[PDB]
RNA sequence: UAAGGAACUCGGCAAAAUGACCCCGUAACUUCGGGAGAAGGGGUGCUCUUUAGGGUUAACGCCCAGAAGAGCCGCAGUGAA
RNA sequence: AUGGAGAGUUUGAUCCUGGCUCAGGAUGAACGCUGGCGGCGUGCCUAAUACAUGCAAGUCGAGCGAACGGACGAGAAGCUUGCUUCUCUGAUGUUAGCGGCGGACGGGUGAGUAACACGUGGAUAACCUACCUAUAAGACUGGGAUAACUUCGGGAAACCGGAGCUAAUACCGGAUAAUAUUUUGAACCGCAUGGUUCAAAAGUGAAAGACGGUCUUGCUGUCACUUAUAGAUGGAUCCGCGCUGCAUUAGCUAGUUGGUAAGGUAACGGCUUACCAAGGCAACGAUGCAUAGCCGACCUGAGAGGGUGAUCGGCCACACUGGAACUGAGACACGGUCCAGACUCCUACGGGAGGCAGCAGUAGGGAAUCUUCCGCAAUGGGCGAAAGCCUGACGGAGCAACGCC
RNA sequence: CGGUACCUAAUCAGAAAGCCACGGCUAACUACGUGCCAGCAGCCGCGGUAAUACGUAGGUGGCAAGCGUUAUCCGGAAUUA
RNA sequence: UAGGAGCUAGCCGUCGAAGGUGGGACAAAUGAUUGGGGUGAAGUCGUAACAAGGUAGCCGUAUCGGAAGGUGCGGCUGGAU
């Protein structure tokens, strides 16, 4: 279905996700839906989770999955757990 | 019974199409060629592109004539038109493919390569 | 919604309801700057032959009614 | 070398169109007898349709056939009822 | 007259093949006339409808058809010359 | 308006005019000679030439038949006191089917295409949409087969020709409601027509498993199932404009040109078919020819801008050729089917097969353009809760100063 | 990918730049042959026994793992104004 | 019975890709030989034009001569007396 991935950028062997909900059809690095936020979980410390949940609230109400590695970054840094009281609607 | 002066259509896709025969290979004044025998024979018509040009003096294989053969248990098998194949003095074909259908005889000869790659042998 | 509604003017009524209006304004050349006039004819569905000669015929486009009829008419004010 | 799938797929769709020339040759059987006999006010001018509009939403009710054929087959049916 | 098809012969000599009518088409070259029936293609019996020609027209009926449909028979329908 | 000078060149000697030539940049460059190391990109431009081999799309016992092996209590002992040699408890796995999905994705190529193809701006009162998410209707009934097993045959062959059998969430018949549907009236723009209640013959679903614990089940959670809306996806249809050149291409079309009726399409009509007038299209160069995927993008220009597409992205077209269909929501399907053709291959000669423009590799041609490389660890996708497989996508290594620091 | 990258120490001043002219354009010159010959050659041109230009060799020069040639688009160029 | 209806099958005519020729058209390649042109050497002959270049040019045209040139008729000066 339409979908949250990694779609990466950067120089050799460096990669800089920014995350893109859009379909599966697609390629990896293909024609896109919203661009959303960026992960960069490569650094020394941090994942560098920068997030716009706002549209998270739309997409995954009518359509969109999380698919397992873009779904639980939202169950750490606490992306669907704003959802969760939004699923709680 | 093909003779000095008639003409073949040829059977195979070495770039021949229609042949007029020269001599009957064999003995002294033997007249009359069928099923089976070598005739060297001249290009008329050739198809372009394809390895044997027009004008080429060539030596062939009757397979298919007219008036076919007769076997030993008394049967008898004819086909509706002349046709040869041309060969390589080594009795492989100059083509790669046979169109049409060939009669049995030709492996008395040991035309092998002919039998197998017609089109079911008669 | 609507439809695009755009204007023009009669040529020539074909044979059994196909009425021809003339579209023209100026388009230039980018490397002069310099406008021309040129036409454009956008061929429209004559309901009932409302539109005469003279008319200057705002019409209406719709989806094909036929192979040209791409048009439907609205507008018309005059006649010769 | 082809994969076993296109070897599969040959036989199933071979049984599965069998099944989609089950039905739809019985649907344009009925297209070719029910229509003929709804029309010229038979004996069941207006009950012939309760094996029509029965079988042409039974080619509806699966993936046999779409559903505005389907509304178009009420189209010159019902005109007629 | 099987198969072959000018291999005959000084030489395709002789024979074979072509042929009527209708319809389509037709080159180079020319003194603009022609070439030209160029070449090359296709059709043709009988019966019934018919809308309709030449009309036999009075009209389909009286014959060929206007010529279109649908059929029937034979190996072959200007079935001979 | 951050740019805009140049060097020479007609004599016996000048001014003008003129082309021509070099200085300066870049190249997927390549070649002669040279060559330290890293950090980096790019990598047959020719033959859309032909191909050996490897080899690249799969999926699930939590569908249910099978059948196999088989742990599993496994007797009496086969007395060689150790195995199962028997039975059934027989799991899991194998099969190999039947089954649902996928096959149209990822990947590759620019021949065709000078065009709505692409770009860009609109529009559908002519739009469709499996799966996904939400919305409600709900899951009643009967069910044969049917491969598997047995049986006959061919052929070294390949893989088939026949005889009886087998399960299902597969499959097919019976009635159930819906904005279905054509018959009767009240909305406005886009003439036709719409708009949302209307009110009516109608119309039919249907799938049951492994299971939490219960109730030897129940909401069916799982994951579906079929009825009436939506959200979405991508695609379709219709008009603006940007879109090569030749008149040593001027007269172009005749289902054509408009309309008239049937189709039928998710819809439209000359789209085809019977009818009517010759009309319609044109020097603003229709017609035809030749050439070329398009755009973003590149690039240098003071700007006026216009040349490249290896790049790197978005769209179109293609998959030995040329046709026809099937299935599927979506194909007229790059590792589906049939027909026809051309080429190639195996043969025990009876008939069998194959389509590298998926990734390397081989030959060819070329001046020349990567290892018959590794691993799926990441991502991303496929069916499955998940685990798992596939990744020749991808992430890396090789090799090259070809180029940048 | 990969114990690759990186860090420690030991190490010798270790083992490494090439190329075209030195005429005027343009900064980098002089001798041997050489006798319009070999040959260079972006335009003008050098060599006929005293060539800075050829070919032979030291300096330098332009700038670095390149240098030079070849072909291809643009500026220089307002010869599409 | 499987007779109707349908279906597999059977025929029967519309349209078909490819094919088969068939005529051409168009395009390219090649062809014994040839005839215009360019470059070189200008080997050769003549000296036409430039000096009123020994007997001014120039165009359209026409004719002869291998050519240069010869002449003739209209027009032009881009010419001496």
């Amino acid at each position: 279905a339409v979908k949250i991935r990694l779609t990466r950028l950067g120089s050799k062997r460096n990669p800089f996700y920014r995350i893109v909900v859009a379909d599966a059809r697609s390629p990896r690095d293909g024609r896109i839906i919203e661009q959303i936020g960026t992960y960069n979980p490569t650094s020394a410390n941090a994942p560098e989770i920068k997030v716009d949940e706002a549209l998270a609230l739309k997409w995954l109400n009518d359509g969109a999955k999380p698919t397992d590695t873009v779904h639980n970054i939202l169950s750490k840094e606490g992306i669907m757990k704003k959802f969760d009281e939004q699923k709680k609607a | 019974m093909i003779q000095q002066e008639t003409r073949l259509k040829v059977a195979d896709n070495s770039g021949a199409r229609e042949v007029l025969t020269i001599k009957v290979l064999g003995g002294s004044g033997r007249k009359t060629a069928n099923i089976g025998d070598v005739i060297v024979c001249t290009v008329k018509n050739a198809t372009p592109g394809g390895v044997v040009k027009k004008g080429d003096v060539v030596k062939a294989v009757i397979v298919r004539t007219k008036s076919g053969v007769r076997r030993n248990d008394g049967s008898y098998i004819k086909f509706d038109e002349n046709a040869c194949v041309i060969i390589r003095d080594d009795k492989g074909p100059r083509g790669t493919r046979i169109f049409g259908p060939v009669a049995r005889e030709l492996r008395e000869g040991n035309f092998m390569k002919i039998v197998s790659l017609a089109p079911e042998v008669l | 919604n609507d439809r695009k509604v755009y204007v023009g003017k009669v040529v020539s009524d074909k044979m059994d309801k196909t009425i021809t209006v003339l579209v023209e304004t100026y388009k230039t050349h980018k490397l002069y700057g310099k406008r021309v006039k040129y036409s454009k004819k956008y061929k429209t569905h004559d309901e009932n032959n409302s539109a005469k000669l003279g008319d200057i015929v705002k019409i209406q486009e719709t989806r094909p009614l036929s192979a040209t009829k791409r048009f439907r008419l609205v507008e018309i004010v005059e006649e010769s | 070398a082809n994969i076993k799938s296109a070897i599969k797929r040959v036989k199933t769709t071979e049984k599965a169109e069998a099944r989609n020339i089950s039905q739809k040759s019985a649907m344009r059987t009925a297209v070719k007898n029910a229509k003929t006999a709804v029309s010229n006010n038979a004996d069941n001018k207006n009950e012939l349709v309760s094996l029509a509009v029965k079988l042409v939403d039974k080619a509806a009710q699966s993936n046999l056939i779409h559903s505005n054929k389907a509304d178009r087959i009420k189209s010159q049916l019902m005109t007629a009822n």
